RNA sequence: CAGUCGCGUAAGCGGGGCAUAGGAUCACAAGAUACAAAAAGGAAAGAUCUUGGAUUUUUGGAAAAGCUACGCUAGGGAUAA
RNA sequence: GAUGGGGUAGCAGAACGUUGAGUGAAUCUUAGAUUUUUUUUUUAUAACUAAAUAUAGAUGAUAACUCAAGUGAGAAUGGU
RNA sequence: AGACAACACUGACUAGGAUAGCUGGUUUUCUGCGAAACCUAUAAUAGUAGGCAAUUUAAGUAACAUCUUAGUAGGUACAGA
RNA sequence: AUGUAUUAAGGAGAGUAUAACUUAAUUUAUGUUUAUGAUAGAGGUUAUCAACAUAUGAACUCUUAGAGAAAUUACUUAAUAAACGAAGUGAAUUGAAAUAUCUUAUUAACUUCAGGAAAAGAAAUCAAACGAGAUUCUAUGAUUAGUGUGAACGAAAAUAGAGCAGCCUAUUAAAAUAAGUAAAAUGGCUUUAAAGCUGUUUGAAUAUUGUGGGGAACCUUCCUCAAAGGCUAAAUAUAAUACAUGAGUUACAGAGAAAAGUACCGUGAGGGAAAGCUUUGAAAUAGUAGUUUUAUAAGCAGCUCAAGCAAUAAGAAAGCGAGAGCGUACCUUUUGCAUAAUGGGUCACCAAGUUAAUUUUAGAUGCGAGCGAAUUAGAUGUGCAUAGUUAAACCGAUCAUUAAAAUAAUGAAUAGUGUCUAAAGUUAGACCCGAAGCCUGGUGA
């Protein structure tokens, strides 16, 4: 079939309640390791600082006059003092600050994320959900957080607490893995409850995402609207000349 | 068993690294490949040197030059443009201008100075266009008419191509009016376009005006020729009779 | 093969000499070709073809005299006592 | 009941090891992780078994795959 | 006196800025193949380039080597005057 | 190492509560918050058991009045390093396989002057018949045009980005619009012959009602601009300080300096160290212990054969080895080395095909007559290929030569492009170590 089916989840229950449509391109793709390889080490050579700097012969502080005679000495020949010879001298070809960044073709890089993404998907690894999904924190203790009278200290050995024992229940602890929240924007409760408790999980914004965030963690938990938005900027290599990109085979029932 | 433990590119992409001047089991150890206590083993020879023979292109010096005024036309055959009209990619209904070439990829992302229509596949052609443009050769525009249509070479420059896809430049296949008759009729139709659009150039050499100027290259400029007159501007058609 | 000349009844022969011993480019000079002509019309200076002047004789083509026992450095023992 | 088997200059292919990084918020460790040694085995530039000595819960070690090099020294009247 | 000018003077010391067709050195293992010291040119003859030609692995083969049979080129050893 | 922010004169001597810094070397006050902070006590030397913010007393000598042998004299409310900027002057090593033009190189260095930056700057600019619209910095354009015998050197238009600002009534005080000037000859610089700079000798014109300059020898038309008068912030250079980042260093590393321009060397200019911590303890080397062999023998001390000794005990033989035989170290360099040819006292550590740009190839892989990049509606951003041919254009699936042409012949025609891995060509230190010498600025009688 050249479409897949996306169920959508409603985050604290997992209730499907909505069914979207995805081409087979983009969700059921072969597996290529090549490719997958290709885009994760692409990312490391931009992340990479590169600015090891090394002091060569003509660097080294120094006077430049030659050491020894040429001749009657008994003792070999030298000349400067900087010689990768000497104690003190220059590493030769030492390492400089230079760029280790790579190229990849935009076809390419964007075959490899919607490869990640079938990935995840054919193995039941992603988990669609509704969009403003964020840790459904208690009532209480929301109020009195905002109130301050709640300490810092407490403030986050409780977050740390509900956030283990909320991810244990549905199986997404340190247990089986990790899990990755991907959101269109940054949410307080979700983002400030992985940052205190991160064993259980992380969370990210859609631009902070990469290839390699894609194959870490052993599920990711995307919104509905990230997820159109993920697939729509990296379809260079389909839509060329359209593919179902979010289509709606069953509404919310309202 | 992790997904990031398990990639690796194709077994054929990976090509030894020969690392010179590690030991003698590596095959290139101690000289490193380079032999024995020569000028290629201590310095460098220089990439021109022959051992001091004379080259060649001394013994026979260089031949010719290289022409820096030619203009460098995107050449366009009648083959490859049946195959756009066919492909829905070129309406052959409306004027097909070079704002409507370039955009269409027929002839690359490249924009030069001019485009030339050739005549190869012209036994295939039997669509009736009105292309426009900068050259033509003879096989191209009997193979454009023989089917109906309507060819005409415009002057183009490199700049004046660009402003036209750029839409900076209006297209018209008729040179600028001169004379005091016209100045009111063309300022007021600047009036109306309510947006700065640049000119189209016209030819001021000799050899491009005389090129515009004849019929047999379907010039734009071919009007303001006699049935009797001669493109040229110097030489004329010389008379055949008793004197 | 094309062009067009000579000799010969004709067939045919002739792109120097019975054969084997005369160096380029660049620059310069004399002719032709009509290619390009730095806004444009011309031109200059260039390009193509033909041709000429060379102990360019270290003749695949640098405009070039010596001393050191006051001597120096890098090598060779690939050449000496 | 396949064929082939010395090698300098030199060309070519396939690997190991070293240092750092990714997977790694991973795995293992007073029921002994790590211990420059000794020992045992395995077609083995390597790892492994066991022993002896000391005592760490991570600023510890680590398989596998991949990434990047200040990556491999009996030879320079070499340097410290 | 080529004497002296603060270890140095046929031109000091010091800082900055070189080259060396020359000499020496160039670090782990396994596996496969495997030369040359000849020709031509060179301000060359300790060098270098182009060939011959070592290697890699793809297209070809009426390839290459050897013998047999038939044929051909050319004048040595020998022998002769 | 890079980036970001801020700032725009640096050092020394001697002295002092030895965390406290200037003969006052631990001054004196104010405000706020103080555990829900900030990021109901004890303690004035048994001290500073308080942080932030805002003020405040003191702060010596020399560089630095004059003199002089700097830190002295004698006087007195005496006082400003380097790096970077501009102009002037201006080499040589080097390459061309020598070497003069050339290159090195509008370089290094020196001199002057100037500020926190400076310089430059709102067209007598570029373009080409369409138009752009000051200066500065980075990239492409570009191993291009072009010059040069060569070796090599080498633009601009334009594009992208950083900044963006225009004016004379200049936001700091300036013009009555520029004459010994433009320009020419000649001697040079620069350079493509133009334009620009310049010593010497000469020497114009008055605005598109077409006056003057430029558009790369030169004339002409046209286009463009308006010299001989000026102002202007930002992006840029350098240094100091703070902070951020790191498949950067972790003690022969990083820096020359983990207490350093100190110790020490030199008359001097100048040269210039070693050295961390409580952890771990490798090899070489030295004196011993256990087992074993050794005083009739001519061993690169290994290898082949091997008696015997060696475990107080059931089991279990590592090691040492008499005796017999084989074997003339290693590397480099050479036709050829045990060579009495080169190099090494031993061990440990440092120590040599690397990086960037550019130009290619093979393999793998993405897209595919397109590739790559870059981006409500439109446009925007190098390049390569898609058509070949010729000296070159016209021409064109045909083109070139045949002084007219013409199948007459001959030659040339069919998937590219990006990325990764690896090996490479070119230019840079270019695999590492090593000269004598040349030039410039300083030092010393
Ligand atoms: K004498
Ligand atoms: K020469
Ligand atoms: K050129
Ligand atoms: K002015
Ligand atoms: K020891
Ligand atoms: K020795
Ligand atoms: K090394
Ligand atoms: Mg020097
Ligand atoms: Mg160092
Ligand atoms: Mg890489
Ligand atoms: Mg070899
Ligand atoms: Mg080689
Ligand atoms: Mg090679
Ligand atoms: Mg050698
Ligand atoms: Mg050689
Ligand atoms: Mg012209
Ligand atoms: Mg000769
Ligand atoms: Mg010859
Ligand atoms: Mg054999
Ligand atoms: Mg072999
Ligand atoms: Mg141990
Ligand atoms: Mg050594
Ligand atoms: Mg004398
Ligand atoms: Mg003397
Ligand atoms: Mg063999
Ligand atoms: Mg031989
Ligand atoms: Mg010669
Ligand atoms: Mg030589
Ligand atoms: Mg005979
Ligand atoms: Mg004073
Ligand atoms: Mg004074
Ligand atoms: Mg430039
Ligand atoms: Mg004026
Ligand atoms: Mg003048
Ligand atoms: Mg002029
Ligand atoms: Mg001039
Ligand atoms: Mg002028
Ligand atoms: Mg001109
Ligand atoms: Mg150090
Ligand atoms: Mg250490
Ligand atoms: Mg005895
Ligand atoms: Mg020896
Ligand atoms: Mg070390
Ligand atoms: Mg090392
Ligand atoms: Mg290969
Ligand atoms: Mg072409
Ligand atoms: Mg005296």
């Amino acid at each position: 079939i050249t479409n897949v089916p996306v169920t959508v989840y409603s985050f604290p229950e997992l209730e499907p309640r909505s069914l979207e449509s995805y081409s087979a391109r983009h969700l059921h793709l072969p597996l290529r390791r090549d490719i997958l390889h290709l885009a994760v080490i692409y990312e490391g050579d931009s992340t990479r600082r590169g600015m090891a700097s090394t002091k060569t012969r003509y660097e080294v502080h120094g006077s430049h006059k030659k050491m020894s005679p040429q001749k009657g000495t008994g003792n070999a020949r030298r000349g400067t003092r900087q010689s990768p010879l000497m104690k003190g001298g220059g590493k030769t070809f030492g390492p400089k600050p230079r760029d280790f960044s790579t190229k990849l073709n935009k076809k390419v890089y964007d075959l490899a994320w919607r490869t990640a993404l079938s990935y995840r998907y054919k193995r039941g690894e992603l988990i669609v959900t509704e969009d403003g999904l964020d840790l459904p924190l208690p009532n209480d203790f929301l109020w009195l957080a905002g109130g301050g009278k709640l300490s810092r200290e407490l403030e986050d050995g409780y977050v740390r607490k509900w956030v283990h024992e909320f991810m244990t229940s549905l199986n997404w602890g340190k247990e089986a893995g990790r899990t990755t929240f991907i959101t269109g924007d940054k949410r307080p409760n979700l983002f400030t409850g992985f940052e205190l408790a991160g064993a259980e999980g992380r969370a990210l914004e859609l631009w902070d995402v990469d290839v390699k965030d894609l194959l870490e963690t052993g599920r990711i938990v995307i919104e509905r609207s990230a997820l159109k938005e993920m697939i729509e900027d990296h379809q260079s290599d389909l839509v060329t000349r359209g593919p179902n990109l979010g289509e709606v085979l069953v509404r919310a029932p309202r | 068993a992790s997904i990031l433990a398990s990639l690796s590119d194709n077994r054929g992409a990976y090509h030894k690294r020969i690392r010179k001047g590690r030991g003698p089991s590596s095959g290139y150890g101690k000289t490193a490949g380079r032999g024995t206590k020569g000028q290629k083993a201590h310095g460098h020879v220089k990439p021109w040197f022959q051992g001091g023979q004379t080259p060649l292109i001394v013994s026979h010096g260089r031949k010719g030059f290289v022409n820096q005024f030619a203009a460098d036309m995107s050449e366009l055959n009648l083959e490859k443009l049946q195959e756009w009209i066919e492909a829905g990619r070129i309406d052959p209904t409306k004027p097909i201008t070079p704002k409507e070439i370039i955009k269409s990829g027929i002839i690359g992302s490249s924009i030069k100075d001019g485009i030339k229509l050739l005549g190869r596949g012209k036994e295939s052609f039997k669509i009736p266009v009105t292309i426009t443009v900068s050259r033509a050769s003879a096989s191209a525009i009997e193979a454009i008419e023989a089917a109906g249509g309507k060819i005409v070479t415009r002057f183009y420059t490199k700049e004046s191509l660009k402003r036209l896809v750029e839409g900076k430049s209006l297209h018209t296949d008729k040179p600028l009016p001169v004379g005091k008759e016209h100045v009111e009729e063309i300022l007021a139709q600047a009036r109306s376009l309510k947006k700065k659009y640049y000119r189209l150039p016209d030819p001021t050499s000799r050899w491009d005006i005389e090129y515009y100027r004849d019929p047999a290259h379907r010039g734009y400029l071919s009007h303001q020729l006699a049935p009797g007159e001669s493109p040229s501007l110097y030489f004329k058609v010389p008379t055949g009779g008793e004197k």
